């Protein structure tokens, strides 16, 4: 349903987690490194994987 | 990864 860090479901550019499945705004997300939606939204693109799946 | 872009 909603953002796995702030919990709310307002507009924005979302990420969903390869690990737990889970969505995030991927601004709510200030890891260092984790460059831009853009990197994220292309096919191809990076896996998100979020904070907690991490490590 | 799966995106999505929202405006609700
Ligand atoms: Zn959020
Ligand atoms: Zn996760």
């Amino acid at each position: 349903e909603c953002c796995l860090i702030c919990r709310s479901s307002t507009a924005g550019d979302w990420v969903n987690c390869g690990s737990c499945g889970e969505w995030a705004h991927f601004g709510c997300d200030r890891r260092p490194g984790l460059g831009a939606f853009k990197d994220y939204a292309k096919t191809d693109g990076l896996e998100y994987v979020c904070p907690n799946c991490s490590v | 990864a799966r995106t999505k872009q929202t405006a609700r």
